[PDB]
RNA sequence: GUAUAAUGGCUGAAGGCCUCUAAGCCUGAAGACCGACUGCGCGGUGUGUGUGGCGGAAGACGACCGCUGUGUGUGCAAGC
RNA sequence: ACGCUGCUUUUUGAUUCUUCGAUGUCGGCUCUUCCUAUCAUCGCGAAGCAGAGAUUGCGAAGUGUUGGAUUGUUCACCCACCAACAGGGAACGUGAGCUGGGUUUAGACCGUCGUGAGACAGGUUAGUUUUACCCUACUGUGUGGACUGUGCAGCAGAUC
RNA sequence: GGGCGAAAGACCAAACGAACCAUCUGGUAGCUGGUUCCCUCUGAAAUGUCUCUCAGGACAGCGGCGACGGGUGUAAGAUGUUGUAAAGCACUAAUGCGCUGCGUUAAACUUUGAAGAUGUCUUUUAAGUUGUUGCCAGUGGGCAUACUGUGGUAAGCAUGGUGUGCGAGAAGGGAUGAACCUUUAAGCGGGCUAAGGAGUCUUAUGCAAGGUGAAUCCGGCGGCCUGAUUUUGACAGCCGAAUUGGGCGGCGGAGAAAAUGGAAGGGAUUGAAUUGCAUUCCGAUGCCUGCGGGGGAGUAUCUGAGUAAGGGGGCGGUAUCGUUCUGCUGAAGGUCCUGCGUGAGCGGGGGUGGAGGGGCGAUAUGUGCAGAUCUUGGUAGCAGUAACAAGGAAAUGAUUUGCGCUGGACGAGG
RNA sequence: GAAGUGUGAAAAGGAGGAUGAUGAGAAAUGAAAGUGAAUGGAGUGAAUGGGGGAUGUUCCCGCCCGUCUUGAAACACGGAC
């Protein structure tokens, strides 16, 4: 009855039921605190998965602790991201129910690719605006932008249709908030005036689908032994008799991936655009970011990019949003880059800089 | 066939008291609302009201929560399931009796000249612990209800314009007092009386 | 992040003295609640969906993500 | 100490109310959940508490509590590691989940008992593990836009 | 009841520790299952004796149906019997001291001795109003409770005594329950109560006083009983007025630890879960009162629950003899609609059908179905599901090409 | 060691369908279980029943029969129609 030899349960709580995502584009759950102290500015941004590559790195001690200078060797993530466009303002005040939204203000000419998204691909077939901008001065509680993407910059997603999101705005006195939007709206902003190198960041996104698997996946539970009649790939007891049901902690088979995930404190390494020379390394050579034969399963960059330390949620050419810390966070260790890998990822690539690889063979 | 409707104000009222009065009302076809649900009270101290709300969150379904009981923090709603629990309300006799309730924090916005009603049997200050009681808003605000600030704002701008309506109200019964201690409207009014 | 348990303290009677307690107050836990994170119903709004075909980052079948002729073939690049 | 008063339902008895036109009977392996009468980790008292190391008490069930030799064993007993290697319930949890070593009809050997056919909770060896395609439960999936609010439900880091 | 066996009780035409086929044979069964229409009047036992008797039977007890026939399941006045409870030491058996008293006991001890039981006389005491006998059934596993014993650490344990219940007893109440409290049985009206209750589910009012599971400990109260101290200055540490020790009766707090989330019936309640009250009210199929129906009775009336079981009066199938009618101008059967009857059942109307069909009295019976792992026939759900097949191609296919391995003769059997 | 009788007075005639002919009549009668088509009403509650009222429901009451048994709605047995 009593059962000897605990062990942890397989798995975690936390996220059952393990559902497929409802959208491709996941709205972000909270926004950071406002203090109304500082100038305004933004809170987030969208981009593109792309690839992943190498660098090398020295870990600054070079007082006379016991070990100067190390090095190390890191794996990053890099995201394409052009710049975005604002078409629109929104405010929400408070009641006895909580946030209630207000009327919006549209700019004057709301591009082709936001038409698609809100209507269809068959869509085809005032001092108004001056009143709405006076409510979201004397009321709304707190303001948000309306910002869309640039997909037909990326040539290798086939797109056409936008992406859109609702962005706070942060930065004090909320009649400085408006004016600052107001004269912002149909032109573009770059995300290099959002964030910064050495910051720690958040990403939400959809992670790879695997379609329907198997219990020994799912969640992680031992293989049954080699004489056992009626296959070994299973949990063998799913509950007493007592109660006389099946609980929901217990493992099942079904759906494995595409779920909805947030990830946090992601450090951003550089920023820059692809169609130049990457460099701040210490060695000479001009490199583009870009590896010989190209990302794989992706075209080139060309727009621009940035780069950020470890691992990142999904899959290529899918949409991704950044968003600042919500935490406390303390300084960050000093950052030192002095090289970066562009080998072929296709094989086992040893040239960087395809003239490198002309020079070895004469002809 | 009745269309009578009533307003019910809770500030000073016994929780229980005026929960099983109000069914009784609700039973024999009256309309009624609750309004300021967040300022009735229970008689006694802070500690042992939340020890038998931690009793109350206690209870739940094993085998699958989602089946299970639900336990809401809004005074609203917490208050309108006191009244739902003193009928049999899953008879179609009493899924009527339950159409016929609305219940709000605070005072919204349309009931602002109308008159409201107290329940002669459930005020606090009848019992033998008068000032000891912990409010409805107080007891939920520590399990998690969180718009407790904007209920007394949106309940005292409803009161003072709600007394500047009196003051206009009360010197036109002074004006007008005067036009009917007059000469010429007399002797006006006399023909009309008069002619029967 | 807020309020607490055991314990330790402040002011203070009953009981002219005394006392952390009867009214009040300060502090305090891998615990409680909340936040953050994932899922579902219901609401609101200057807002209501490409019949078919073809692809995929999606998929047992339904669904989901895309376009609305830009494929196939061939050349170069990058690899075995 | 000598005496006296209780609680639990984990032992083994006592009883014979339910089931003999059948409720699959020991242990292990696998997997989930609950109790506190707390072993470790967090907070805090006492001392015949100098320090160090331990001993005794209170709040507290969130998270942990291992790898081997001999035995079918439960149990037991040793070796090595460890923050620590606590105790229990769920039809003595769990055989249309497995395995079948114990028990285990029909073959056989030994000891004791019987004139004999045969007997023994005495030892030994060889001995078929059937069927879901139904209802419910549970896991996904379907039940006809775009951007969002807010109620409910779940819930994660721990230790050296 | 024989065979055959390098032996396993193996094998002898898919069952072998005694094959198969027909008969005797509807073999016997103290054991299991089933046993067919309505209304109405009465109504049990689960105990004693004997039994190769113990899951059975006989005899006796309790009940039904009769028939015939004239004259006390309670008390009072008198007078007998008894050896328990309690108590006690007079006998039998026990038990401490002091050197005559003090101390402790008894199912198999009794000098005493109840309450209660039990005989007889007198209706020449009260109050009330049966004898003899015939033919026969079911039953012989009981159980609960108030009070009262015996065995057992104890038990929703086992076994006795007296009454009343369930069994064979509905209905109202106790949230729910065979047995608890009220009360004994659904016709149509009008009145009133019982148990239990009157915030809300849910029919229906108030007034008052306190308050906010064991040993073993702690506090309080305009409560009560008993003592002590003090204006000649107490108690506490000069001050100016009450201070204090033991107990008792209500009330509160420690002692107080379990396994899915959970229960004064629930939401709740600071008296809407405590105590004391009544001048109001609600509440049965019970009571009173007016009609209707049955059965008794000596004919102004009284009386209705019921398993096992027994008696009276009715409804329906098929025929005979014994009388009396109807059908081609459309019978029976079948289907829909409609009247009468407490009921078993009996009539009429419109389609369909295409040849016979009834009433009343006596008489003969293979005479009435929901059940028997009932017999035979037909039909559902499961379910368009499990299972099985879809063999390499070339518009055509006597042509081209791709794959597999049995191929050809005699006998038995067909 | 079974199961299986019936066009009509007359063949006066049919036998895939449709259009027709003959006949007094398309032709022994033709129940229930169960099903298809059309049309009226209701539903997301297991269903079904009694009282009281009504062109479905809303209030009250109501666990599945038969049997053995001290005792059955029974996690006691028999029972798809």
């Amino acid at each position: 009855s009593c059962r000897k030899f605990n062990a942890p349960r397989h798995g975690s709580l936390q996220f059952c039921p393990r559902k497929r995502s409802k959208t491709i584009r996941p709205a972000a759950g909270a926004f950071p605190a406002d203090d109304r102290s500082q100038p305004v500015h933004l809170t987030g941004f969208m981009a593109y998965k792309a690839g992943m590559t190498h660098v090398v790195r020295t870990k600054t001690q070079v007082a006379k602790n016991k070990q100067l200078s190390r090095e190390i060797m890191d794996a990053v993530t890099v995201l394409e991201a052009p710049p975005m466009v604002v078409y629109g303002i929104v405010g929400y005040e408070k009641t006895v129910t909580g946030l209630r939204r207000l009327p919006i203000v549209t700019a004057a000419y709301v591009s082709d690719g936001v038409l698609r998204r809100m209507f269809g691909n068959r869509y085809a077939s005032g001092s108004v605006c001056e009143s709405r901008v006076e409510m979201i001065k004397e009321r709304a509680h707190c303001v948000r932008v309306l910002v869309q993407t640039q997909p037909t910059l990326i040539k290798g997603l086939g797109l056409k249709k936008a992406h859109i999101a609702e962005i706070q705005v942060n930065g004090g006195s909320i009649s400085e908030k408006v004016e600052w939007a107001l004269g912002r709206l149909e032109k573009e902003i770059a995300i290099g005036e959002v964030f910064g190198v050495n910051e720690n960041i958040d990403t939400i996104g959809v992670t790879k689908g695997k379609g329907f698997q198997g219990t020994v996946k799912r969640f992680g539970v031992r293989k049954q032994p080699r004489k056992s009649r009626k296959g070994i790939r299973k949990v063998a007891c799913i509950g007493a008799w007592h109660p006389s049901r099946v609980m929901y902690s217990i493992a099942r088979a079904g759906q494995m991936g595409f779920h909805r995930r947030t990830e946090k404190n992601k450090r951003v390494y550089m920023i820059g655009n692809g169609s130049s020379n990457i460099k701040t390394e210490f060695d000479l050579t001009e490199k583009p970011i870009s590896p010989m034969g190209g990302f794989p399963h992706y075209g080139e960059v060309r727009n621009d990019f940035i780069m950020v330390k470890g691992a990142v949620v999904g899959a290529r050419k899918r949409v991704v949003t950044l968003r600042k810390s919500l935490l406390r966070q303390r300084a960050g260790e000093e950052l030192v880059i002095k090289f970066v890998d562009t080998s072929s990822k296709i094989g086992h690539g040893r040239f960087q800089t395809s003239a490198e690889k002309k020079a070895f063979y004469g002809a | 066939e009745k269309k009578e409707h009533v307003i019910i104000d809770a500030t000073g009222q016994v929780a229980g008291k005026l929960a099983a009065k109000v069914a009784k009302l609700l039973l024999e076809g009256v309309r009624v609302t609750v309004v300021c649900a967040e300022e009735a009270v229970f008689v006694g101290s802070l500690e042992r009201a939340m020890d038998k709300f931690k009793q109350y969150l206690n209870k739940r379904c094993l085998v699958n929560p989602r089946r299970g009981p639900f336990h809401f923090r809004e005074p609203r709603m917490h208050l309108a399931k006191i009244i739902r629990r003193m009928i049999s309300y899953k008879k179609p006799r009493g899924k009527a009796a339950m159409s016929r309730l609305a219940t709000y924090e605070g005072i919204p916005r349309e009931l602002e000249g109308q008159p409201r009603y107290k329940v002669t049997c459930a005020f606090v200050k009848y019992t033998g612990n008068p000032n000891r009681y912990v409010t409805l808003g107080k007891l939920l605000s520590m399990f998690g209800w969180k718009h407790a600030e904007a209920a007394k704002s949106l309940t005292d701008e409803l009161k003072e314009r709600e007394s500047l309506a009196s003051l206009q109200k009360k010197d036109l019964d002074k004006k007008i007092e005067e036009l009917k201690t007059d000469k010429n409207f007399e002797n006006e009014v006399n023909r009309r009386l008069a002619m029967l």
